[PDB]
Order: structure tokens, then C-alpha cells, then sequence
């Protein structure tokens, strides 16, 4: 970790494209529990992230 | 002030600052140990090898308590101890990530526990192992990175004559409510025999455990009435009940002469309540040796006779 995995994945969105902050970070240290699978996914009827993000920017690096 | 160490844990230099608990006696030897061993370049993390209730709990105790006394030496001068409990045990591993960052950058935080091989394989944790004996060979010397990082101490029970000190030192701590007054001699006595009978649990705890229920018939056996406030009180008791039922009755020939002896009655038990204490305040009720031996008589049947030798 920390020898540049980062950089080369902002740079290969940047030649492609055309854009270096069209990224979408999701750090799965925050959904541990069974419950987390249903927040990037949408927020479940009656309750109330991936989806809302990906739908504006569909030519983004995941 | 590693705010996420002081939620997810228990701080021990808190505790010591007041010093509401008993100081740690007897274990003095063990303070010069600990912080030998976190001065030391190599092998940084001591380990309490022993069975779990001789006393290792003590251990951690009086090492921040060094820290208010100014004690500790400049290396281990103004640090924090702080202490992991087992039972706030995926996400296990996201809280421990953070907690490790904190004690690097501050410097000052020294972990106790009762993965992490990254960890200690730097020694940025002075992590203090608590696990008993059994244990540490089963799953600490099987792994070759964390046998050159932790270095046992040998913490077993101590010397007889250690806990004599124990008594003596916490008698001054022991007597502040009644007043009373215990002799030297059962000081001696309840080490002789503590481990003639009970040796099951190891010093220091099966050490002080004659003087529980052994000498406690003299104190407050003379404090008693010898039916002298027993008729008296029950005297007042009748006239106070009776006395209002006869106001409600319209019966004041008979409640007239109950006012004048319920006072009267009033008057005299304070008076010899008064004189009652007057003359047992001045004696003191010492301890005796002929009745230590009593209570250790029912923990294992054997006769008071053979015992009392």
C-alpha cells in the first residue's frame, strides 16, 4: 500500500476521460455490516450513493 | 489527549490522580521491572507471566501510580497509562487502526492488554501483555515476530515476610470509621496460618483472608443493654400509641398523667444511653490470638481444639 496505487488510477481516468476529479472514491473500511449494503445501492422505501453518483457521471473511474 | 483511546478504553492516570482506592503495598519490586523493560531498545513489551489472580492486576495499578508520586524515571516520566479490557471485543479491526495512530504521534501512551504483529514488529506499541503462562506458549511463542518483542517477567507470588508489610502498611487505611483499635500481634498471625490451610489461590488474595469473620466478639458484645434499655424503650413505645388514641376518644383524665410519664421516660434514656457510653468509650477492644484461629476452624472442619496449639 502507499506505492502509488492512487496516482496511476487518477491517471488513467485523465487520459480517457478527459478528466482527473471524474472519480467516484468508495473505501469499503466503512460498510462492514450487513446493513451498509443498502447505502451505496439507494436508500431503501421507508428509511429515507453509488447509483446517485454513477447516474450523473457515467464516464467515471470506479 | 488521544480522545479516541480515552472512549474505546479505561485510563489508569485518572484513577491514580485521586487515589480514592487502596495504594498498591507489597509490590514494589515489580515497579522498578516494568519500567526497566520499556527502557530497554529490544524486547519493549513486558508480559505478565503468571496465573491469572496472583496479582497481576496490582501490577498495572501501581505503575501510573509511580506517576503521581513522581517516582518514575525521566524515561518514563509524564506518561499516560491507559488499558484495554477483553470484553469490548470486520469492524473489530476498523478501532484499532486509529488508537495505534494516536500513540505514535503523541508518544506518551503506553497500551495494556490482557493483527496487531505490524504493530509491534516496529515498536511503535509499548503494548504490556497480561496473559497467563499457558497462553503465552501457545500463542505468542508459536509466532516468530512478536517471541523478539515481548519479554516475560516472571511475576509470581511473594515472600511471606512481603505480605507481613501488606498488613502494617493499609493498617492506618483500615481504621477510620469506629475507631477501634486491632493489635500487632494478629498482624503476624494471619500470615502463619493463612498458608498452612488455604493454599488453593496463590499470594497475595489467599493471604489476607484469616481476618474476615475471626475476632469480632468483644467490640460491640459489651455495648449491649443487660435488660436495662430493652423494658425502658418499650415502655416509651406503649405510651406514645396509646396516648393518641385517647386524644381522638375525648379521654383526657388518663392522658394527662401519660404526657408527665412519657417525658419523665424521655429524660431517663438519655441518661443512660449517656452514662452507658461514658464508660466503654475509654477502653479500647485490641485483638486477640485466641480467636483468630476460629474462623479458619469451619472453612475446612478441622476442630478449634486441634488448630489452637
Amino acid at each position: 500500500t502507499g506505492v502509488g496505487k492512487t496516482e496511476l488510477a487518477r491517471a488513467l481516468a485523465e487520459s480517457m476521460f478527459g478528466d482527473d476529479d471524474a472519480m467516484i472514491r468508495v473505501d469499503m473500511s466503512e460498510f462492514m455490516e450487513k446493513h451498509a449494503v443498502s447505502r451505496l445501492v439507494g436508500a431503501p422505501p421507508g428509511y429515507v450513493q453509488l447509483t446517485e453518483k454513477v447516474r450523473r457521471k457515467p464516464y467515471s473511474v470506479i | 489527549n488521544t480522545p479516541t483511546l480515552d472512549s474505546l478504553a479505561r485510563d489508569l492516570t485518572v484513577i491514580a490522580k485521586d487515589g480514592t482506592l487502596d495504594p498498591v503495598i507489597g509490590r514494589d519490586k515489580e515497579i522498578t521491572r516494568v519500567i526497566e523493560v520499556l527502557s530497554r531498545r529490544t524486547k519493549n513489551n513486558p508480559v505478565l507471566i503468571g496465573e491469572p489472580g496472583v496479582g497481576k492486576t496490582a501490577i498495572a495499578e501501581g505503575l501510573a501510580q509511580a506517576i503521581v508520586n513522581n517516582e518514575v524515571p525521566e524515561t518514563l516520566k509524564d506518561k499516560r497509562v491507559m488499558s484495554l479490557d477483553m470484553g469490548t471485543v470486520g469492524e473489530f479491526e476498523e478501532r484499532l487502526k486509529k488508537v495505534m495512530e494516536e500513540i505514535q504521534q503523541a508518544g506518551n501512551v503506553i497500551l495494556f492488554i490482557d493483527i496487531l504483529k505490524p504493530a509491534l514488529a516496529r515498536g511503535e506499541l509499548q503494548c504490556i501483555g497480561a496473559t497467563t503462562l499457558d497462553e503465552y506458549r501457545k500463542n505468542i511463542e508459536k509466532d516468530a515476530a512478536l517471541e523478539r518483542r515481548f519479554q516475560p517477567v516472571q511475576v509470581d507470588e511473594p515472600s511471606v515476610v512481603d505480605t507481613v508489610a501488606i498488613l502494617k502498611g493499609l493498617r492506618d487505611r483500615y481504621e477510620a470509621h469506629h475507631r477501634i483499635n486491632i493489635s500487632d500481634e494478629a498482624i503476624e498471625a494471619a500470615v502463619k496460618l493463612s498458608n498452612r490451610y488455604v493454599s488453593d489461590r496463590f499470594l497475595p488474595d489467599k493471604a489476607i483472608d484469616l481476618i474476615d469473620e475471626a475476632s469480632s466478639k468483644v467490640r460491640l458484645k459489651s455495648h449491649t443493654t443487660p435488660n436495662n434499655l430493652k423494658e425502658i424503650e418499650q415502655e416509651i413505645e406503649k405510651v406514645k400509641n396509646e396516648k393518641d388514641a385517647a386524644v381522638h376518644a375525648q379521654e383526657f383524665e388518663n392522658a394527662a398523667n401519660l404526657r408527665d410519664k412519657q417525658t419523665k421516660l424521655e429524660k431517663q434514656y438519655e441518661e443512660a444511653k449517656n452514662e452507658w457510653k461514658n464508660a466503654q468509650n475509654g477502653m479500647s477492644t485490641s485483638l486477640s490470638e485466641e480467636d483468630i484461629a476460629e474462623v479458619i476452624a469451619g472453612w475446612t472442619g478441622i476442630p478449634l481444639t486441634k488448630i489452637n496449639e
